[PDB]
RNA sequence: AGAGCAUAGCUGUUGGGACCCGAAAGAUGGUGAACCAUCUAGUAGCUGGUUC
RNA sequence: AUUGGAUAUGCCAUAUAAAGCGCUUUCGAAGAGUCGAGUUGUUUGCAGCUCUAAAUGGGUGGUCAUCUAA
RNA sequence: UUGACCUCAAAUCAGGUAGGACUACGCGCUGAACAAUAAGCGCAGGAAAAGAAAAUAACCAUGAUUCCCUCAGUAACGGUGAAGCGGGAAAAGCUCAAAUUUGAAAUCUGGCAACAUUUCUUUUGUUGUCCGAGUUGUAAUUUCAA
């Protein structure tokens, strides 16, 4: 049983005209979705700072953003984090508010029916 | 905080009755505190071993057979062992 | 203090009897539905009023023949 | 900008948050409803036999030998102990009413 | 309402009306077939909980396996072989005696179009489901290959990955 | 009432989830060598071991046996008396299986031991402790239930590098045999209650 | 070396061939006109979203980006948008906000049932007391709340 | 053979006399058919099509899940346990809470006869919760003829252990 | 008052079918004691050979 | 020619309706021959057999943390 | 009695669906040599499986699964031999059971009638009515993140 990176090559341009047909189809929004930054849990990465999976349902509410439309402006949810120091809502809740600082919101048709 | 006088009174409230013999209480003491320098070398530490063994059997089996049962398991007896009659062969091999 | 006692079971060595109600002997005074009684119970029936407005949608579209219009028929 | 700066540190500084309850963690909660109808069904399907056995040596008062059975049949102290006190609550329900 | 009070007397099942009934079943169902079909469950709130719903479509087979691989696994794979056509959804222990276990096995019909128009069940018509009962990947399969989160749950070990630059 | 026929010694065997192939292997050279040992069911419970106190009473073992498995590896054995008692801590470690080839002794089964205590333990208020509570445990009482009235095991402790080697040595008609029992045992602290209250003793 | 693959290979039949082959061709833009019609067709995605003024990810860039040339107390603050730095993403917003425009009317006008529902209630029981009158039960058949019939005023008046 | 008292009790359902007169009371009280609710709607439906109060419906109860809430809340006045349900184990509980919550209640013969009183097949039980103040008076007759011929008579026959 | 790290080569060594050829196999599964196919590059201190 | 997701715009909308956030002097159901134990096979889990549970409980880790199975 | 309801059957009763083939990848059962190994058997797809924690961890804590790189030939075992961590690819979340719609089974398949509709006279729907399914519970509602 062995493997042979042949297709490293391949691959890798399979992967950028994947991304590429993804541009395509949803213009204006970026390919890639936000993530949060949060620290690796142990005692060797954890004065690092990263990416996370999305944001707690704390850093949805304090942003001012509730939690069922944020999956639809892109920004993603994280039921199981949970802020646990302010720094943490803090490095968060700023890393959200800059994003709706840049975020174009295209309206869309709604029905209105004559009557009420 | 190792309480001496809280050892030495549950010691002594914990304690046996030491006064039956030897062989009655099935109680000995080594005969050179076992003393093994070389903890590292195995024979050194088994012939230590085996010399205050050898001693304390010795004297307990001297004291049972002069009371009553003999410490010594005669072969006549067709007890089971602590090991099985399988296991007993297994350690005969090994 | 336990004495090493030890037990006369150690392993180291009617058929049918009546119904015994002791539950429901006595009847509760209270319900147990502590949930507050919500409006449906006491406002009319939302499932009709929904169904009668399509109903209605159908009447005015005449997908449906009306009342008057199944005794003529 | 929108930007990710991933490395070194973002801040020493700390403040614990009290952390709220989560509703999964609220789970095993005896529920008043439940509790009634795990009594009634208890009252209704009768008792095991091995726990019928159990009943007589409480009333014939051998507690010694009804934890050791017990825990022979169910297989820990603590759930023996919880059997054991679920039966004597019938028990002592019983003899009262009747 | 009631799956309540069905779901804590069927925990209970060596109490009298249990084991009395464990015997009055076990005798009437020996009488039948080993595989018949059941109109309504012999435990509605377990069929219930499981996914069975009483509409068309969904159907129940009871099964005896002789004691003495797991039996409630065989209970889905001889039902499933037996009613070829529907997609086994559950199963689950309706009864046992001394010689045998009696197991119900849930299927539904991939065709019939209160399923297909369904909008939650849809999902097995799907043909990657054929014959879930016989991958391993119902409940029982799940659990008797070991699949499962935790730390108590090959051929990554003998590759030897040389890449590219090496 | 209390009980029925009482004997003064007996060994309440008993180990925590988590139990290995090889600590299976000495829970049953224990019950073996052992004759009163109750063997017992796991305790769902890591260390909720106060609860010891009523499974002890159940059982009427006046000493009891913990047999703990931290991560895995970590044996630990926990020892203790039934009233109150000195519940005393160790770690147990290299030990030797019946399955092993070290192993070329025979002694008799429940035959009374001869206990053989080093002179150190004497020297320490807490060794000499756990040397008469050592006596207590090993030493097969008079009359005791699945047991011979021989003497075929010696078990010598010798202290050095503040742990004991344990081994059972086996007389021979003196040319002893090794049983096999046999591995080197550490105390890690003492309490002056049952599996509760203040720790009395704390080895470093 | 098949057999399946050899006895086509034999026959007379013509091979199924397709002229699918159109290797460093990237994908042509579809959805949005505006960003289409400013696509340069032969540059990546991130070289695009860049010369749009758009980010093509918000998330750190995992790599090294191209260099041509030789380059040379907070909850409640809120971050006062971000001006456009390109005509193109200018020629987005503009549309968001005539979009928006024309969806201005988002206050409903009621029915024939709710508007002599609401008058009934007005004449009878004032203008002010919306709990008393949401506590009356013989008009307020379909029994609303005190919120809900406020609506309905709201509504009412354009 | 011995059967349990908790299936003994099915076997002891009410007499020919009582369990005809609580169907009598059961027939004024029947629920709508299918048919004339949507005949009755589309009345409604025509009379909101051209141009345009009403009153609380009164039926009996039915439904397993339906009738268990309706004790468990003591709003039932009367419940009729059908004494060959085919799984017992579904109502087998249902003497217990109804005795629990002082719900007077009755094990009829067949269920059949209470699908027929709710337009269905089969009926396993049937609740009377709400009576038109016409009738008030009937209810409490049987209400007592069950109490007299169902919980006065047998109840020491309810406990022993059937068969 | 640190001298390594990385790449390429050479020779050496340990595995891998392991310089090439050669010992009855055995096992699984088939066909009508026999026979077939694969696992198999099963096994060697030995034999014969190993190229300007 | 055949289709896809968007835009633009015409018509129809059964809206007496349906949602999100908010506040709660009212509530909050949670998967059983399953977990678990002894024991026996298989290769730690899994399987048979013997028993067989609980409701701040139960599993797992370090009196705590995390998780919420059938 | 009638006749309901339950079971029992049959029919060339209508509408269906299953089998065999392929097997590189994939999911199971099972298996000896020389190792979850060949084989044997069973079941699938354009991927299969897995999957939104009865998951780690002891941290300033992380956050479905899958693959890659490292962790690492490390721990552990006794040569066999990992997993968190970290860094990348990709990202998306959800539906039930357990609630009385009870001021109204609000749900659905099938027959028939017209209306449509098409990769399509070969597809797929709607409206109306009738009959069944269903109250031993089909819709809405709610899934712990609440």
């Amino acid at each position: 049983y062995v493997k042979t990176w042949f297709n490293q090559p391949g691959r890798k341009l399979r992967r950028r005209q994947a991304r590429q047909t993804k541009a395509a189809k949803i213009a204006p929004r970026p390919v890639e979705a936000i993530r949060p930054a949060v620290k690796p849990p142990t005692i060797r990465y954890n004065m690092k700072v990263r990416a996370g999976r999305g944001f707690t349902l704390e850093e949805l509410k304090a942003a001012g953003v509730s939690r069922r439309v944020a999956s639809t402006i892109g920004i993603p949810v994280d039921h199981r984090r949970r802020n646990r120091s302010e720094e943490s809502l803090q490095r968060n809740v700023e890393r959200i508010k800059v994003y709706l600082a840049h975020l174009i919101v295209f309206p869309r048709k709604a029905g209105q029916p004559k009557k009420g | 905080i190792n309480n001496t006088v809280a050892l030495e009174n549950i010691y002594e409230r914990i304690k046996y009755p030491d006064d039956i013999s030897f062989v009655e209480n099935q109680a000995v003491t080594t005969k050179e505190p076992i003393i093994i320098e070389n903890v590292e070398d195995d024979l050194a530490r088994e012939l230590a071993f085996y010399k205050q063994g050898v001693s304390s059997v010795k004297a307990a089996f001297a004291k049972l057979r002069e009371a009553n049962v003999l410490i010594s398991r005669p072969h006549d007896y067709f007890a089971e062992m602590l090991k099985s009659d399988d296991h007993m062969e297994k350690v005969r091999q090994e | 203090e336990i004495d090493a006692g030890y037990s006369s079971d150690s392993s180291t060595e009617d058929p049918y009897p009546d119904y015994d109600d002791f539950f429901t002997n006595t009847v509760r005074e209270t319900p147990l539905s502590s949930a507050p009684e919500p409006k449906r119970r006491f406002a009319p029936s939302k499932h009709e009023q929904k169904r009668i407005l399509q109903l209605a949608y159908a009447i005015r579209k005449g997908r449906i023949l009306t009342s008057e219009q199944r005794a003529e028929r | 900008a929108p930007g990710l700066v991933v490395g070194l540190n973002k801040g020493k500084t700390l403040t614990k948050r009290q952390l709220p309850e989560r509703p999964s963690r609220r789970k095993g909660h005896l529920s008043k409803r439940t509790a009634f109808v795990r009594s009634i069904v208890r009252e209704v399907a009768g008792f095991a036999p091995y726990e019928r056995r159990v009943m007589e040596l409480i009333r014939n008062s051998q507690d010694k030998r009804a934890r050791k059975l017990a825990k022979k049949r169910l297989g820990t102290l603590k759930r023996a102990k919880g059997k054991i006190e679920e039966l004597t609550s019938v028990i002592q329900s019983s003899r009262l009413a009747h | 309402g009631a799956y309540k009070y069905l779901e804590e007397l069927a925990k209970k099942k060596q109490s009298d009306v249990n084991l009395f009934l464990s015997r009055v079943r076990a005798w009437e169902y020996r009488q039948m077939n080993v595989i018949h079909r059941a109109s309504r469950p012999s435990r509605p709130d377990k069929a219930r909980r499981l996914g069975y719903k009483a509409k068309q479509g969904y159907v129940i087979y009871r099964i005896r396996v002789r004691r003495g691989r797991s039996a409630r696994c065989t209970a889905e794979e001889r039902v499933g072989r037996y009613c070829s056509n529907l997609r086994v959804l559950n199963s689950y222990w309706v009864n046992q005696d001394a010689t045998y276990k009696f197991f119900e096995v849930i299927l539904v019909d991939p065709s019939h179009k209160a399923i297909r128009r369904d909008p939650r069940i849809n999902w097995i018509v799907n043909p990657v489901h054929k014959h879930r009962e016989s991958r391993g990947l119902t409940s029982i399969g799940k659990k008797s290959r070991g699949i499962g989160k935790g730390h108590r749950f090959w051929l990554r070990h003998n590759t030897l990955s040389l890449r590219r630059y090496r | 009432s209390a009980g029925f026929v009482p004997i003064k010694q007996k060994v309440l065997v008993l180990s925590s989830r988590g139990v290995t192939y090889r600590q299976r292997h000495l829970l049953n050279d224990l019950v073996s060598m052992m004759p009163h040992s109750k063997k017992d069911s796991k305790l769902d419970s890591k260390d909720r071991l106060y609860q010891l106190n009523e499974l002890a009473e159940l059982y009427n073992c006046n000493n009891i046996f913990f047999f703990e498995s931290r991560r895995r590896e970590d044996l630990y054995l926990h020892i203790a008396r039934a009233p109150n008692g000195p519940t005393v801590k160790f770690h147990v470690e290299n030990l030797h299986t019946m399955d092993e080839l070290n192993m070329t002794g025979n002694a008799l089964k429940g035959s009374r031991p001869i206990l053989s205590f080093d002179k150190t333990f004497d020297t320490a208020p807490h060794l000499k402790v756990v040397k008469e509570l050592l006596q207590q445990t090993f030493g097969i009482p008079k009359g005791a239930r699945r047991s011979k009235p021989f003497i075929d095991r010696v078990c010598t402790l010798t202290i050095a590098d503040g742990k004991i080697w344990f081994r059972n040595y086996e007389i021979r008609e003196v040319t002893l045999i090794e049983i096999g029992p046999r591995f080197v045992m550490t105390i890690i602290n003492i309490l002056e209650g049952s599996f509760g209250g203040p720790v009395i003793y704390k080895n470093d | 070396a098949n057999p399946r693959q050899r006895n086509k290979q034999r026959s007379g039949k013509p091979r199924l061939t397709r002229r699918n082959a159109n290797k460093k061709a990237k994908a042509k833009i579809y959805g949005n006109f505006v960003i289409q019609q400013n696509w340069d067709k032969h540059a990546t995605l991130r070289q695009n979203y860049a010369r749009l003024g758009l980010l093509a990810t918000p998330n750190y860039v995992t790599g090294g980006v191209e260099k041509l040339y030789p380059d040379p107390d907070v909850l409640d603050k809120e971050i006062s948008i971000a001006p456009a730095k390109t005509e193109v993403v200018r020629q987005l917003e503009e549309e968001a906000v005539k979009k928006a425009a024309r969806q201005s009317n988002k206050m409903l006008p009621l029915s024939a049932f709710e508007h002599a529902y609401i008058q009934r209630l007005i004449n009878k029981y004032g203008t002010e007391d919306f709990e008393s009158m949401a506590k009356d039960v013989k008009l307020n058949s379909k029994l609303f709340n005190g919120s809900k019939l406020k609506n309905l005023y709201i509504r009412m008046k354009a | 053979l011995k059967v349990p008292p908790a299936i003994a009790q099915f076997q002891k359902t009410l007499d020919k006399n009582t369990a005809t007169q609580v169907f009598k009371l059961l027939n004024k009280y029947r629920p709508e058919t299918a048919a004339e609710k949507k005949q009755r709607l589309v009345a409604e439906a025509e009379a909101v099509a051209n141009g345009k109060v009403s009153k609380k419906p009164y039926n009996v109860k039915y439904g397993l899940n339906h009738v268990v809430a309706l004790i468990e809340a003591k709003k039932a006045k009367l419940v009729l346990i059908a004494s060959d349900v085919d799984p017992i184990e579904l109502v087998v509980f249902l003497p217990a809470l109804c005795k629990k919550m002082g719900v007077p209640y009755a094990i009829v013969k067949n269920k059949a006869r209470l699908g027929t009183v709710i337009h269905q097949k089969t009926a396993a039980v049937l609740a009377v919760t709400e009576v038109r103040e016409e009738d008030k008076n009937e209810l409490a007759s049987i209400v007592s003829a069950v109490d007299a011929n169902f919980s006065a008579k047998y109840d020491e026959s309810r406990r022993k252990w059937g068969g």
